[PDB]
């Protein structure tokens, strides 16, 4: 839901309190903090964008 | 604008420092030759002619003593403090400063 | 006016920043809006086929 | 299978709708103090002190929350101070309205954006529209729109009195401190008027001093507590024995030595206090310290010396009286100097009861003509209150005197826009023609409020209002209705501008602009994903 | 367990009607808990301290401090007579008897659908009606009349416990008042707090008080060898001691020969020794100082036939400097005759219950003083000493603002006929709680007729109807007799300061907390 100028934003509250806006799918990712081993290869995959 | 290191305070060495006073009016002695040690240095200031300096920050030695202060003050010139060494590259090439 | 603005606003900016260094880069643009994905579909069918 | 964050993921219309909720809760405290006839807030803690209050700033940053959309309404108002100085209740109402009726919007499968894009074509115009339809500057009206704008923001607080005594220490508090400088900026720097609470006597009791109250005591009783035609000596270094560095150390070989560099000591201070009485100076004012020592040597001159003040303080007497501040020795390579010519002046210092307390006062100065009040209530209660609605009345006349236009109060202005930006949207009403209509609608919550907390009558009494601001736009003949509003006392429109009701034209003029961004915020928050918390790592 | 997603977490709300008549009746709580301690009837309340001790009293703002309360409404008027007890004496049971009032016909027009605005607006007006009032009614003082001054704080006693020995504080209150009249530059003040000392020893009997024409320290002489008795002392007050301390430095002296110890100790007896000569240059009798002296100090003062006091409170050497007149030296060598307390009179050191006492007394014109207080016990020296310090505050009244008022309910039932016959032209929503306040003001003579036993109907009948006549419009009441008495003839009359501050006190409570229509408990600050 974050692909193109009609896409919407994300909020992201994470384990201290800090509470961010983002639409970067960088942004999103380094907060979503995925477990996942196979999943955090999207992570990896975002940094070299 | 100038960029400055050097320390506007009391001379230190990197060895350590004792000063005695043994006498009346050495103590006297100690006190105003301080004094005009740091004035001495506001004076070169003045005489090259700048009108604002940054003061890099110090963690040692103080960076610009009261003394100083009130000297500069009444230079008129305007001192801006607690310049980080992460600052310099970014002002040198802005001011054109060294 | 706000905090969360002002950090998006941050990230809007560099975003636009690297959008130039990629022209100097790589002085050649294509058309967005999904011109190389339509493009992209239509070609490599054929090549499969 | 689902996503393998540790956290829980809520999207769609879960999250937008508890943003709207969490908005409304917040809107639902300030509704209540709208208008001169709100009632006042008690706040209590956990320990037990208890907070009276009718600020709306005060009250939400006093107010603990959790929801982020709520944390966004408590920096709204924090902006309002900052921007406005008396606008801490609208901007809330405003800014919740607009998020509870573009809430109906995109449950229609109306995209946000389009939404979005409405409210911020429709704020620009209304205050496009605003700034066509002002009523007058500050030149016509003279004193009486510092007076009247003085009385309108104190009307909702507990010292809205109907007279006016403490209108008159608002203005003339304010224009008594006019400062000019460069490039026509007439100054008026209210934080520089010094605001003093006391338990003591009536409201009608407040003090206005010409000059500036000194929050400190002389001290040691044998001191004059009253000087006619002082001489004031500001400095900032303190008066006591004579230590040595760290670096220095005194170490004797010749027993004889020892009394006179022991000695020395006490002389070396003695020699400083002398030479600032040497100058003629009758009242002495440090921001560090006297010792026992030092203090002999006021009393014997008969001078006043006051220790242990704030640097603020004493930066704002030295500029009122004409003094310079002095740290340390100096001129051109002397000795002790203590700059004799830089001593200011006073007609009188005279420390004062203050009901079972001392204060100084320096009075009149002789360079700026300061000034100071000096508030009484029955009780701490009154008194924090009364403090905080001096500082809003002081702000409200600055933005007079600062930007010389005025607008109608009552509702007026939200009334003219409520049919304005109506005609509006059948202009360029193509697709966002619902945004505009909403965006204008919303605003009719204020007259809507003030109605319901006066105990007035609701959709008939704010029809009537709205039926005169449609006739001065959809009939031409100059009606000159645009300026009415409600009279919430009587329950009938009246004109604002011979009542006297006016507000700085940037009380709303801001407020629409912040309020509306706020609410844009917040209208793109539809995801939102919560982690687990760390607590015991 | 998943947390509700709740805003303000773990606090209350509390709105509407429920907190507009509930503030009200915590108004109503506190009041009725010294409600009796008004009239010459009064009884005493024993109230057992948190810390172990008792009190026992019949002061209304000593009972009502000492409750400590939850609600946040009960907080205010405990704060208002606290408040009260800094600005005037015995400004305080009316105060919280006449505001509950003010509230309690506050809660009938809640109820009767009139906005809070109307209610404050009308009661705001009414003050200033009730002022107004009461600056017309006043009577002139001749403050230099002794027998007036007597006749005004007999009469502010009476109500207390001490007044079974009027004839005993009277007198020690009015000399106490007028010897700390104290004028140095241009500013007359009138200080009863820092040189009126109340000092007490339990045993004894209160015949036996005085007030000392001087001052008195808890202190022994320095040295038994010292005169303990003076007829006419040359008194000297110094600030610094008279030992031998290191400087502020890091001092380091090398002994490298055989003479260099001895030597150094030479030289710190010798420093000693010049330093008592310097403080003997104006020929003292008695030396007072704060800190230690030493040994060798003790050993010269002693030759020089000189008494000294080792460790005197700065608090009371500021105390002696306004008896004796003379200055504080910190410095011997900067001493002058200029600096000597002459006029002073005796000195002894007496013995009492097993303590050495110090006495100044006599003194030829003190501008400070102390009362000494004896009695049974602790517990009645604590009830004299607390009514003394009001009977001390009375005067200060009269004598800075000379004005009085006739007492003994005459001034509220004036006032209240006076709002009266202005209310009939008020022509509006706010002539109802306008007439209200001047019934408020029944409230405190209905009291004072309660507290004797007496009727409540017939009093207040006959009363209310005396007040329509211009003959005479001082009527009151008889706490005594139980009957109406004119206060021409009673002659109590109270300072227009205490009735104009109970007015505005009373008012501005009722303003506060009328406002409060929400209460929002549970939260933290930073």
């Amino acid at each position: 839901t974050s692909l193109g100028p009609k896409g919407m934003d994300k909020m992201i509250q994470d384990g201290k309190g800090d509470v961010t806006i983002t639409n970067d799918g960088a942004t999103i990712l380094k907060q979503m903090q995925v477990l996942h081993p196979a999943a955090r290869m999207l992570v990896e995959l975002s940094k070299a964008q | 604008i100038g960029l400055i290191q050097f320390c506007l305070s009391a001379p230190k060495t990197d060895m350590d420092n004792q000063i005695v006073v043994s006498d009346y009016a050495q103590m006297d002695r100690v006190l105003r030759e301080e004094r005009a040690y740091i004035l001495n240095l506001v004076k070169q200031i003045k005489k090259t002619g700048c009108n604002v300096l940054l003061i890099q920050k110090s963690i040692l030695r103080d960076a610009l003593s009261d003394l100083a202060l009130h000297f500069l003050n009444k230079m008129k010139i305007m001192v801006i403090k607690d310049i980080e060494r992460e600052d310099i590259e970014f002002i040198c090439k802005t001011i054109g400063t060294k | 006016s706000n905090k969360l603005v002002i950090e998006e606003a941050e990230r809007s900016i560099h975003d636009a920043l690297c959008v130039i260094r990629c022209l100097v880069k790589k002085r050649a643009l294509i058309a967005g809006g999904g011109a190389p994905e339509i493009e992209l579909a239509l070609r490599l069918t054929e090549y499969s086929r | 299978g689902p996503l393998s964050v540790f956290g829980d993921r809520s999207t769609g219309e879960t999250i937008r709708s508890q943003n709207v909720m969490a908005a409304a809760s917040i809107a639902n405290i300030v509704k209540s103090s709208l208008g001169p006839v709100g009632l006042d807030k008690m706040l209590v803690d956990d320990i037990g002190d208890v907070t009276i209050t009718n600020d709306g700033a005060t009250i939400l940053k006093l107010l603990e929350v959790e929801h982020p959309a709520a944390k966004v309404l408590c920096e709204l108002a924090d902006l309002q101070d900052k921007e406005v100085g008396d606008g801490t209740t609208s901007v809330v109402i405003i800014a919740a309205e607009l998020l509870k009726n573009a809430d109906e919007l995109v449950k229609q499968k109306i995209h946000p954006t389009s939404v979005i894009s409405g409210y911020r074509l429709a704020c620009k115009e209304a205050v496009r529209y605003i700034n066509e339809n002002l009523i007058v500057n500050t030149d016509e009206l003279g004193r009486d729109c510092l007076i009247n704008a003085a009385k309108t923001s104190m009307s909702s607080k507990i010292i809205g009195i109907n007279g006016d005594f403490f209108a008159n220490m608002v203005v003339d508090a304010v224009l008594a401190i006019k400062y000019t400088d460069i490039r026509g900026q007439p100054r008026y720097p209210v934080n520089s008027v010094n605001i003093l609470k006391a338990h003591g006597r009536s409201q009608m009791e407040s003090m206005l001093i010409s000059g500036y109250a000194l929050n400190c005591v002389v001290g040691s009783q044998g001191m004059p507590k009253r000087i006619v035609n002082a001489k004031i000596a500001c400095l900032d270094f303190s008066l006591q024995k004579t230590k040595m560095k760290l670096g220095v150390q005194v170490v004797i070989t010749d027993p004889e030595k020892l009394d006179q560099i022991r000695q020395r000591e006490s002389d070396i201070t003695k020699e400083r206090i002398q030479k600032i009485l040497a100058t003629g100076a009758n009242v002495i004012l440090t921001t560090g310290g006297i010792d026992d020592m030092c203090l002999k040597y006021f009393v014997e001159a008969g001078a006043m010396a006051v220790r242990r003040v704030l640097k603020r303080d004493l930066k704002r007497i030295a500029k009122a009286s004409g003094a310079t501040i002095l740290s340390t020795l100096a001129n051109l390579e002397g000795e002790e100097t203590f700059e004799a010519a830089m001593l200011g002046q006073a007609e009188e210092v005279v420390q004062e009861r203050i009901c079972d307390d001392e204060l100084i006062l320096i009075k009149n100065t002789k360079a700026r003509t300061s000034a100071s009040i000096i508030l009484r209530g029955a009780n701490d209660f009154m008194c924090d209150e009364m403090e905080r609605s001096l500082h809003d009345a002081l702000c409200v006349v600055k933005r007079v005197l600062e930007s010389k236009s005025v607008v109608p109060g009552g509702g007026a202005v939200e009334a003219a826009l409520s049919i304005y930006l109506e005609n509006y949207a059948t202009s360029m009403g193509s697709r966002e023609q619902l945004a505009i209509a909403e965006f204008a609608r919303s605003l009719l919550v204020i007259p809507n409020t003030l109605a319901v907390n006066a105990a007035q009558d609701s959709t008939d009494l704010v029809a009537k209002l709205r039926a005169f601001h449609n006739e001065a736009q959809v009939n031409p003949e100059r009606k000159n209705l645009k300026w009415i509003g409600l009279d919430l006392s009587n329950g009938k429109p009246r004109d604002n501008k011979q009542a006297g009701v006016f507000e700085p034209t940037i009380v709303k003029v801001k407020s629409l602009k912040f309020a509306t961004e706020a609410a844009i915020t917040i209208l793109r928050i539809d995801d939102l994903i919560k982690l687990h918390p760390e607590s015991k790592d | 367990h998943r947390p509700v997603l709740v805003l303000s977490q773990n606090t209350k709300r509390e709105s509407g009607r429920k907190v507009q008549s509930g503030n009200i009746n915590a108004a109503k709580t506190i009041a009725d808990i010294i409600r009796t301690c008004l009239g010459p009837k009064s009884m005493m309340k024993m109230l057992l301290d948190p810390m172990g001790g008792i009190v026992m009293t019949n002061d209304g703002n000593a009972i009502l401090r000492e409750i400590q309360v939850q609600h946040p409404a009960a907080k205010s008027m405990i704060e208002i007579s606290r408040t009260q007890d800094e600005e005037v004496g015995d400004g305080t049971t009316s105060v919280i008897i006449l505001a509950g009032e003010m509230l309690s016909v506050a809660e009938h027009f809640l109820e009767q659908q009139m906005h809070p605005t109307v209610v404050i607006s009308a009661y705001r007006k009414a003050l200033d009606d009730m002022i107004s009032t009461l600056k017309k009614i006043s009577i002139p003082v001749d403050i230099s009349d002794s027998d007036m001054m007597l006749n005004i704080i007999n009469s502010s006693i009476t109500t207390k416990a001490i007044s079974r020995w009027s004839s005993l504080a009277c007198n020690i209150a009015l000399d106490a008042v007028k010897m700390v009249q104290f004028e140095e530059n241009g500013r007359k003040e009138i200080d009863i707090k820092k040189y009126a000392r109340v000092e007490k020893i339990p045993g004894g009997i209160i015949e036996d008080s005085c007030v000392l024409r001087g001052v008195m320290i808890n202190k022994d002489v320095t040295h038994p060898r010292m005169r303990r008795y003076i007829k006419n002392p040359r008194i000297v007050l110094l600030d610094s001691s008279l030992e031998y301390k290191k400087g502020e430095s890091q001092t380091d002296i090398e002994i490298t020969r055989e003479e260099d110890f001895t030597r150094i100790l030479q030289m710190e007896e010798e420093y000693i020794q010049q330093l008592c000569e310097d403080i003997i240059q104006l020929k003292p009798d008695v030396v007072i100082t704060e800190k230690g002296i030493s040994d060798l100090a003790q050993h010269y003062l002693m030759r020089a036939n000189i008494t000294a006091i080792r460790r005197v409170r700065k608090t009371d050497n500021n105390r002696i400097a306004r008896a004796c007149g003379a200055r504080i030296v910190s410095r011997p060598e900067e001493l002058r005759e200029d600096d000597v307390g002459t006029g002073a009179g005796l000195l002894e050191i007496k013995k009492i219950g097993d303590e050495y006492f110090t006495f100044i007394t006599d003194c030829k014109d003190p501008k400070a003083c102390t009362i000494l207080l004896r009695g049974a016990s602790k517990e009645i020296l604590s009830e004299v000493e607390r009514n003394l310090q009001d009977a001390m505050q009375v005067c200060r009244n009269v004598l800075l603002d000379p004005q009085l008022v006739p007492g003994g309910g005459a001034s509220e039932m004036a006032v209240a006929h006076a709002l009266t016959e202005k209310s009939k032209a008020m022509t509006g929503v706010e002539q109802w709680p306008y007439r209200a306040v001047a019934q408020a003001l029944e409230v405190i003579p209905r009291t004072l007729i309660q507290n004797c036993g007496a009727s409540t109907i017939r009093l207040l009948t006959s009363l209310r109807a005396k007040h329509t006549q211009e003959n005479c419009e001082t009527w009151g009441v008889n706490g005594e007799t139980g009957t109406l008495v004119d206060m021409k003839e009673l002659g109590i009359w109270e300072p227009l300061a205490v009735k104009l501050q109970t007015y505005k006190t009373a008012v501005e409570t009722a303003v506060l907390l009328l406002r409060i229509d929400d209460i929002v408990s549970g939260h933290k600050k930073k």
